[PDB]
RNA sequence: CUGCAUGGCUGUCGUCAGCUCGUGUUGUGAAAUGUUGGGUUAAGUCCCGCAACGAGCGCAACCCUUAUCCUUUGUUGCCAG
RNA sequence: AAGGCGGCCCCCUGGACGAAGACUGACGCUCAGGUGCGAAAGCGUGGGGAGCAAACAGGAUUAGAUACCCUGGUAGUCCACGCCGUAAACGAUGUCGACUUGGAGGUUGUGCCCUUGAGGCGUGGCUUCCGGAGCUAACGCGUUAAGUCGACCGCCUGGGGA
């Protein structure tokens, strides 16, 4: 990403722009995976046990929301 | 009264969303109404007055009829009802073991008899203020909780409960004892483990206050004979 | 007054901290000569409690079999988790032809002519449930006449 | 949000558009998921589809970077 | 001599906070609940919810001093006047 | 169908689902023996080979390490035509038909109402999570059942030996 910095804006606030930037495009997470090579079997293990919990945490939210009061 | 103009006019035809709504309890359902279920009268009144008359003709049996209810908008209601028919009635949390452990009940009462006399025999004198106020506090918040069966003797003759689906542990001790139940049922409790069903709202201040009103008055019916 | 029979007594024990601690569990059937009938699963830290917290679950949950005069009224099976009781009735001096724990129930139920076979798991624990439920879910001519809405001289 | 195509009744997403399509990809190239989008499953594959033929044909690039 | 026969006594874990029982309930059963979960505390201390309800040894208090004040008695002590 | 399939385009083609129809008329289910397909690894011939990587060498750890940590590295993994029918080939749940409380979704089509906004009511196919009766030794299944039955095939009879 280009994140080339205009005239009368700090050092500061154009790093923290650049590292938004970053972030917002995910480069930096992609090479903790691509830095090794994942089995398609332990890819769709690691899918499956993700969307489980993705939606647990959902259910749990849906259910605890009748008795526990406090 | 029994009247379906007064239970219309009081909001007991409401119920709660259609996605809480019991399988087994649909003769009793008039229609979806903004995802929300509808009673039906002409089945709530006729169920409602042959419970009524079962229940004044058990009190002028001379039974002792227990109220049940641990619901916070309807519980200064249940004990102006229930003192009103001299009858007895529970309000906080069901105690579970309240029917079944009646020897531990009868522990439970006697200790608050005991301690109930010591308010009489100035006994917080032998005892300095810290011992006198934890006393206090150990009667007050022991009869908030089971005050109205201090003077009920044994198990109840019959049982009237606000909200079976909530107190569904009392439906369940009740049955395993052998006492006669006429519960509230509403669109999402379950109409099986009580022998008399009660259709209608069991969340709502003027449907409680019609079906207390009904009851005490048919129970002080009965007992005047 | 009432017979009272204690079939079998087991020595379970659970495991603690510091060691390993013992129980006992008792089996007692209950029953009067008649229809009436009861099993009681007493667990305490010695036989006779065990037995005597038994006996008192046995008679308050007693139940009511209807039973012939002398024998049983059709041949029944009862199917529990690990048992598969079969009983059926005989004739005058048979006697009661069982074996395991089902002839100290019978025997407290009352019938005197019976002939009874287990299959599966004999446990006494799992066999007392299985004839107790086959002896409870057995029909009379009387209620058979009334759910149909026939007589009893029809049905024969 | 909503599924702007189904609201304004656009059948088909044709990649020769790239001014109402541009707004379905990041300023990195990437596509803009459909947990961000509020897109529906049928248009969301016709989106990428369409995303496709106009990185193809030089019309949206690929990424910020391309030598 | 034998604390590898013991009584009595003592130290540590540790004034750490847990250790159990009665009844009831649940599971065919071994067994579980109570004792778990949120707040809170020094704590199984208190509350709420929850087939749990209660009880014992238990966490505190009741025991001994200090900290404001009252009365009584005034010697071998105080000198307010 | 199973195994398994992921930029885009072109050509051939199999299968699946829906409103309203028309048409033959039991032509329907299963199926020993047989036939075909069938992960990867492996073998033969002809090619290619960037990266990865059995065997192999070296380095490191360890009392020892013919291994896990590292640097290389051939077969192989890539293509065409041939051989095997082997997997925890799993949903450890065979194929087909009917019935049995409910809730919250995903995907796909259609009907209707004023579609002013994925507004509202219905209706079929696939699929996902709870959950009642019931079943089970219990975990658990639970309208896609492991609930009750019907038709058929295959398999099981103590653990080793095997
Ligand atoms: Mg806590
Ligand atoms: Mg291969
Ligand atoms: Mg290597
Ligand atoms: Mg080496
Ligand atoms: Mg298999
Ligand atoms: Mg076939
Ligand atoms: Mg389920």
């Amino acid at each position: 990403p280009v994140i080339k910095v205009r005239e009368n804006e700090p050092f500061d606030v154009a790093l923290r722009r650049f590292k938004r930037s970053c972030e917002k495009a995910g480069v930096l997470a992609e090479v903790r995976r691509r830095e090794f090579y994942e089995k398609p079997t332990t890819e769709r293990k690691r899918a499956k046990a993700s969307a489980v919990k993705r939606h647990a945490k959902k259910l749990a939210r849906e259910n605890a929301r009748r008795t526990r009061l406090y | 009264t029994v009247s379906m103009r007064d239970m219309l006019k009081a909001g007991v035809h409401f119920g709660h969303q259609t996605r809480y709504w019991n399988p087994k309890m649909k003769p009793f359902i008039f229609g979806a109404r903004n995802k929300v279920h509808i009673i039906n009268l002409e089945k709530t009144v006729p169920m409602f007055n042959e419970a009524l008359a079962e229940l004044n003709k058990i009190a002028s049996r001379k039974g002792k009829i227990l109220f049940v209810g641990t619901k916070r908008a309807a519980s200064e209601a249940v004990k102006d009802a229930a003192l009103s028919c001299d009858q007895f009635f529970v309000n906080h949390r069901w105690l579970g073991g309240m029917l079944t452990n009646w020897k531990t009940v009868r522990q439970s009462i006697k200790r608050l008899k005991d301690l109930e006399t010591q308010s009489q025999d100035g006994t917080f004198d032998k005892l300095t203020k810290k011992e006198a106020l934890m006393r206090t506090r150990e009667l007050e918040k022991l009869e908030n909780s089971l005050g109205g069966i201090k003077d009920m003797g044994g198990l109840p003759d019959a049982l009237f409960v606000i909200d079976a689906d909530h107190e569904h542990i009392a439906i369940k001790e009740a049955n395993n004892l052998g006492i006669p139940v006429f519960a509230i049922v509403d669109t999402n409790s379950d109409p099986d483990g009580v022998d008399f069903v009660i259709p209608g709202n069991d969340d709502a201040i003027r449907a409680v206050t019609l079906y207390l009103g009904a009851v005490a008055a048919t129970v002080r019916e009965g007992r005047s004979q | 007054e009432l017979q009272e029979k204690l079939i079998a007594v087991n020595r379970v024990s659970k495991t603690v901290k510091g060691g390993r601690i013992f129980s006992f569990t008792a089996l007692t059937v209950v029953g009067d000569g008649n229809g009436r009938v009861g099993f009681g699963y007493g667990k305490a830290r010695e036989v006779p409690a065990a037995i005597q917290k038994a006996m008192e679950k046995a008679r308050r949950n007693m139940i009511n079999v209807a039973l012939n005069n002398g024998t049983l009224q059709h041949p029944v099976k009862g199917v529990h988790t690990g048992s598969r009781v079969f009983m059926q009735p005989a004739s005058e001096g048979t006697g009661i032809i069982a074996g395991g724990a089902m002839r100290a129930v019978l025997e407290v139920a009352g019938v005197h002519n019976v002939l009874a076979k287990a299959y599966g798991s004999t446990n006494p624990i799992n066999v007392v449930r299985a004839t107790i439920d086959g002896l409870e879910n057995m029909n009379s001519p009387e209620m058979v006449a009334a759910k149909r809405g026939k007589s009893v001289e029809e049905i024969l | 949000k909503f599924c702007r195509f189904t609201a304004e009744g656009v059948q088909e997403i044709d990649y020769k558009d790239i001014a109402t399509l541009k707004n379905y990809i990041t300023e990195s190239g990437k596509i803009v998921p459909s947990r961000i989008t509020g897109t529906r499953a049928k248009y969301q594959r016709q989106l990428a589809r369409a995303i496709k033929r106009a990185r193809y044909l030089s019309l949206l690039p690929y990424t910020d970077r391309h030598q």
